[PDB]
């Protein structure tokens, strides 16, 4: 019976999906501005024995 | 509480009381349907004085246009009852 | 005697007021209870010096548990 | 407040109104009752001294003089009845007056209380709905061709008629509504 | 900040794919969710701004404005669905589309990192507003109102475009961070004076500055209720935001080019407050109120102090909320009696008590009763002006007295007295209207509880 | 015809209370209207208002007010004990500044 329910209320996933897609795209945009990661005079730091990057 | 629920009988009693305290009107010859000009032989000034006496008795003023018209104690009682929303 | 008193309809304003109270309380009583429980059973952090060789996390720089979360 | 006004006042009407105003302001000046009675009798004698003037021109001149004297000698703070248009309780209870049509919008739960009152209300509404057209037609008949000339309304004359334009006079809120 | 932009662009097809009888419900729910998401932007820093990307950034000045925009969308939706009931489904969807596009343009305007992109969005906000006014207004004056709204704006904004491209050819960048860090003083020459005027007049006409405000009463009276809400609450604040942004490159020339605008603002504040005392239309009174408050905001921006900037930010937010609430309150009576004349329907407190309470609270916030954020902004601006010159208190003092007078005049004329006898179609207040008023007023006092969230970057 | 055009008459306004004495003013359909009321109230008062106010109240101190207070306490303690002035008129060391050679 869920056919009619889905065809009547499938417009309710567009906005949450847009929200998660916007979060993903913001992470992707942040991924392109790491030219100074762990390189500022104020926050330059020696790495921990296990970690690879100071922030993502 | 507040003042009692004024009734038509009380209004008529007070009107007749005031009219019988008037020196120019004989008590027994006065009736509830007595006319001021015809039956009692009063002029306009006496009617004005009677209207002012009614105002003093009930504690409220009556407009001149309305006051001029009343001619018998029945009209005075009816006007007072209609003004104060008296039905019993 | 007892007379009828003419008034405008007070049903709809009262209904709106009780609906607003109901929804606000519905979501705000759990929040108040949770805040009280957190404050009683998970207190605030105590200021301490950074131990040698330790690099604290960014949220470890605040004192209130809800703010830290 | 209840009677329809006329196009103008007459000379005797003006004299009576001035007499009442002068008596009231004199009472305002003469606080005590015996002094007021003394000076009110003096005022009445003064008023009825010139009562028998057959020259209307001199009568109006005397009225003009008396009005000027009254305006010069009036009380700046005369006594006003509390519910008169300048009194301390003039429009005090106007905020408690609610028109009767507001009852038409009560929720049915509100109308569940007071069933008999609303039955009587329905009877009154049916009466008005039945009498409206007869009232309108009676007004149509009794009105002169060149429109009405006064604000006086005719009464009911026929078998079970009602005086035209009665609903909002009969169904006044009250003088002490709440 | 695509996590806010993308959900609105998704509001668009969600509206255009909804069933004919669920458009309002869906739009309202998802607008409220988007507002909740935008609430996260209030977590600001103390030194610099949040630099999301090369294109978008969030400051402590634009975050409350974005929150106000996203919160205003659902309120407009609730306010519009009453008088649009007889409209066809396609036209209702087009109305919602106009509102969504306006929100998207406003959201992108407040976060653009470059001045040309900011210009393009701040000018794109014109088309939905003009369409809304000229298509869904009630009277025939709406066409003239749309023309006045369009041309007053464009005649100010085009010289700004010329000045912006000139500045980019001169300094090599229009990015706001570069502009701020590489700032250089302006000399005293006719070229620099005209550059100042070109950079300032568009924002002046947006406020609008006294003498350049004639478009505002027309546009704000002839518009539908949602149009009036968004015109008074958000679109006037574009001028203030842009002026605080652009004044970074105008020093030290402002030190004396501000005099005519300061005199105009103070005197026209007095004049518009006085105009509010004799107004037969209830909506025009609220419009002229907006003009007076915005004149105060102009003064604060022109004197260029930290306290004046804090006061300007607080006053802009407070005025947006208060003026939107007042417009909705007037629209309720208009929908009841189909007339805007203020003395037609009287004694409404007898017939609608809760709506009278809403009227009282709205008019109390209009006159800046403490400790409302209205008064916080007004008092900060007054203190800054007093430091600027001790004689401003007289003009400022007169304005406070006049504002109280006309606010309470509106309240007493509409709510007190005796109800007009002939009007018998005043139905009880709907739940929707009461919820609208509550959602306007509760955030005001909640913000009073924590005023550093609306005090700007100078805090 | 003594007319100018064929037009529908202006219709009377509909009262939502007539067909629905508890109408909530959202829609003519009682079920849709009731659910519109419910979603407005739940997502405006319960979700955005109260929860958003709590979230804003408990936001972490990124404005660095308490950090600045503690730093100032350290600085005042150090400067008071040493006999140094609490604050200096110049915020930049003059040794790193090179004034122009000639003032004449
Ligand atoms: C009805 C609606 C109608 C419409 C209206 C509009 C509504 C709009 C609402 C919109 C949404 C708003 C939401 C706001 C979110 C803000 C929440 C928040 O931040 O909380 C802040 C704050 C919590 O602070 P915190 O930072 O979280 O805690 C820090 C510490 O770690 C904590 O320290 P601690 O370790 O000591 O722990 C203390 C702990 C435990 O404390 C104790 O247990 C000790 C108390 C003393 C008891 C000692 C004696 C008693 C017992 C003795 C006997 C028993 C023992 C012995 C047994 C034998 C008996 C002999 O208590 C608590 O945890 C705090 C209480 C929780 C309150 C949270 C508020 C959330 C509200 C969200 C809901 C909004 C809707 C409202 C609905 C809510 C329900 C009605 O909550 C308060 O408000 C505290 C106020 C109380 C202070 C005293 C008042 C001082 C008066 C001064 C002024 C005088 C002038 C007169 C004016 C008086 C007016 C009051
Ligand atoms: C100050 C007292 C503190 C009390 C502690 C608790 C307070 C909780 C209140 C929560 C917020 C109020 C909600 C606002 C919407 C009104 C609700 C409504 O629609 O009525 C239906 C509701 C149902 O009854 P009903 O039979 O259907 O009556 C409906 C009829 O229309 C007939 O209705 P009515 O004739 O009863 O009138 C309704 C009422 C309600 O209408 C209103 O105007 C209330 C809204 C306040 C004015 C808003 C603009 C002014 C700007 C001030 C901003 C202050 C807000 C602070 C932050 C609050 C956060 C929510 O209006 C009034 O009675 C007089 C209003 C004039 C107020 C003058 C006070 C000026 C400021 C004084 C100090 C404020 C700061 C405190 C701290 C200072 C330093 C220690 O009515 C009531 O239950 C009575 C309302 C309660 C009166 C509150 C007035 C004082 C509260 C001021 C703000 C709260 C301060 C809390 C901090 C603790 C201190
Ligand atoms: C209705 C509301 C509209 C909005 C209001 C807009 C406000 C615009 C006003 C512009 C403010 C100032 C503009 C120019 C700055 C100084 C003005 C001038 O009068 O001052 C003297 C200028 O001297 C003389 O006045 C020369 C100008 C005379 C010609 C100007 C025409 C003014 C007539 C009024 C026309 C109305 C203009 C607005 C149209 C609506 C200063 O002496 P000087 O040191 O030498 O010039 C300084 C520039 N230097 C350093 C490069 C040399
Ligand atoms: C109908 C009947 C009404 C009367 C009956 C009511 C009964 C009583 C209820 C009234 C409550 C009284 C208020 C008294 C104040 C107590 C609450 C106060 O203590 O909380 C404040 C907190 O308040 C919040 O910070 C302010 C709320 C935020 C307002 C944002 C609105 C939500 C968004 C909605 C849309 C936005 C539109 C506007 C755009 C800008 C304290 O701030 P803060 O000093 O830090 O706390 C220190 C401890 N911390 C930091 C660990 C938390
Ligand atoms: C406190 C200070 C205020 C006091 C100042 C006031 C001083 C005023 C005193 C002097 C003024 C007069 O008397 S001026 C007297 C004017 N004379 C006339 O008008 C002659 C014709 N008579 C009539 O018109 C009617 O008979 C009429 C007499 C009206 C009676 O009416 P009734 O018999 O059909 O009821």
């Amino acid at each position: 019976n869920v056919l009619q329910i889905v065809r009547d209320h499938w417009v309710h996933i567009l906005v949450p999906v847009g929200f998660v897609f916007g979060c993903y795209l913001d992470r992707r945009s942040d991924e392109k501005l790491t030219a100074f990661r762990n390189k500022s005079l104020l926050f330059k730091r020696e790495l921990r024995p296990n970690e690879e990057v100071t922030w993502k | 509480s507040d003042a009692p629920p004024l009734t038509l009988e009380a209004i008529k009693d007070r009107v007749l009381y005031v009219l019988k305290l008037y020196d120019k009107i004989d008590p027994e010859k006065l009736s509830v349907n007595s006319h001021f000009m015809k039956d009692l032989g009063l002029d306009s000034l006496d009617q004005v004085e009677i209207i002012m006496a009614m105002e003093d008795e009930f504690g409220f003023e009556i407009p001149d246009i309305d006051a001029e018209k009343l001619m018998c104690p029945q009209e005075i009682v009816d006007y007072i009852a209609d003004k104060k929303d008296v039905y019993e | 005697k007892r007379l009828f008193i003419i008034k405008p309809s007070g049903f709809y304003d009262r209904r709106f007021l009780k609906l607003m109270r109901f929804y606000i309380l519905l979501t705000g009583i759990p929040v108040a209870i949770g805040i009280t429980l957190v404050n009683v059973f998970i207190g605030e952090a105590e200021l301490a010096d950074i131990p040698e060789g330790y690099v604290p996390e960014h949220w470890e720089y605040f004192k209130h548990p809800i703010s830290r979360w | 407040a209840f009677s329809a006004p006329a196009a103008y006042l007459t000379h005797q009407q003006k004299v009576l109104r001035l007499y009442k105003r002068a008596l009231r302001h004199l009472e305002s000046w003469c606080v005590h009752r015996d002094k007021y009675r003394y000076f009110a009798c003096l005022m009445r004698a003064r008023f009825d001294e010139h009562k028998n003037e057959k020259d209307m021109v001199k009568a109006t001149q005397l009225l003009r003089q008396a009005e000027e004297e009254f305006w010069y000698g009036q009380h700046p703070q005369p006594y006003i009845f509390p519910e008169s248009p300048g009194g301390t309780s003039y429009e005090r209870y106007e905020c408690y007056k609610v028109p009767e049509w507001c009852l038409d919008d009560w929720h049915p739960s509100e109308k569940a209380m007071y069933p008999d009152y609303f039955a009587k209300r329905e009877q009154w509404k049916r009466l008005r709905r039945e009498s409206w057209e007869r009232e309108v037609k009676q007004l149509q008949e009794e009105t002169p061709p060149g429109g009405p000339r006064t604000e006086a309304l005719p009464p009911a004359r026929k078998e079970g008629d009602l005086p035209p334009l009665w609903w909002h006079i009969v169904t006044r809120p009250r003088e002490r509504p709440m | 900040m695509l996590k806010i932009i993308i959900p609105t662009t998704m509001l668009l097809p969600m509206t255009w794919m909804s069933k004919h009888n669920m458009i309002w419900i869906n739009a309202t729910v998802h607008s409220l969710l988007i507002s909740l998401i935008s609430l996260s932007l209030l977590n600001q820093l103390g030194e610099n701004s949040l630099n999301f990307s090369l294109t978008f950034f969030s400051d402590s000045l634009s975050a409350p404005l974005l929150v106000l925009t996203t919160w205003l969308l659902p309120l407009m939706l609730m306010a519009s669905q009453s008088h649009l009931s007889k409209e066809t489904t396609t036209r209702k969807k087009l109305y919602i589309t106009m509102l969504i596009l306006l929100q998207l343009f406003l959201i992108m305007t407040f976060t653009a990192t470059e001045l040309i992109l900011f210009y393009i969005l701040f000018e794109a906000t014109l088309v939905p507003t003009l369409i809304i006014i000229t298509r869904w207004g009630n009277q025939t004056e709406r066409l003239n109102a749309g023309l006045y709204f369009l041309f007053y704006t464009l005649a100010g904004s085009l010289p700004l475009l010329v000045a912006l491209v000139y500045i980019q050819n001169t300094t090599g960048s229009l990015n706001f961070l570069i502009i701020h860090y590489w700032s250089h003083p302006l000399s005293n020459s006719w070229s620099n004076i005209f550059m100042w005027l070109a950079c300032i007049m568009a924002f002046m006409v947006k406020m609008p500055l006294y003498g350049l405000h004639l478009w505002l009463p027309k546009a704000h009276v002839e518009a539908p209720i949602a149009g009036s809400m968004v015109l008074a609450a958000v679109l006037l604040k574009l001028g203030g935001y842009g002026m605080m942004r652009i004044t970074t490159i105008l020093n030290p020339l402002t030190n004396y080019m501000a005099y005519p605008f300061l005199m105009l603002s103070m005197w026209g504040m007095i004049m518009t407050s006085s105009i509010c005392l004799r107004q037969t239309d209830l909506k025009s009174l609220i419009a002229y109120s907006s003009v007076s408050h915005m004149a105060l905001v102009i003064v604060a921006i022109m004197i260029q102090t930290p306290w004046s900037f804090m006061g300007a930010t607080a006053l802009m937010i407070a005025h947006g909320l208060t003026s939107s609430m007042l417009f909705c309150l007037a629209n309720t009576n208009y929908e009841r009696v189909h007339s805007r004349t203020m003395i037609l329907a009287r004694g409404l407190q007898t017939l609608l008590p809760l709506m009278a309470t809403w009227w009282l609270v709205a008019s109390l916030t209009n006159l800046a009763l403490p400790p409302s954020i209205n008064l916080i902004g007004e008092l900060f601006i007054i203190t800054a002006s007093f430091s600027w010159s001790n004689i401003t208190i007289i003009l400022m003092g007169m304005n406070m007295m006049i504002t109280a007078l006309y606010s309470l005049y509106m309240l007493i004329t509409t709510q007190r007295g005796k109800y007009t006898h002939h009007i018998n179609n005043i139905k009880p207040s709907f739940t929707r209207e009461n919820a609208l008023m509550a959602l306007h007023i509760l955030p005001l006092l909640l913000l009073t509880l924590n005023p550093k969230m609306i005090l700007g970057p100078l805090y | 015809p003594t007319i100018r055009l064929q037009e529908d008459p202006d219709p009377e306004d509909e009262n939502l209370y007539e067909k629905n004495p508890d109408s909530h003013g959202y829609d003519k359909d009682p079920i849709v209207d009731l659910w519109n009321m419910r979603v407005v109230f739940f997502f405006g008062f319960s979700i955005v208002l109260v929860l958003g106010s709590t979230f804003v109240a408990y936001l972490p101190d990124y404005r660095m007010q308490e950090w600045a207070r503690r730093e100032a306490e350290r600085l005042v303690k150090y400067r008071e004990a040493n006999g140094l002035p609490l604050m200096e008129s110049n915020c930049f060391d003059p040794n790193k500044i090179q004034l122009p050679e000639d003032e004449d």
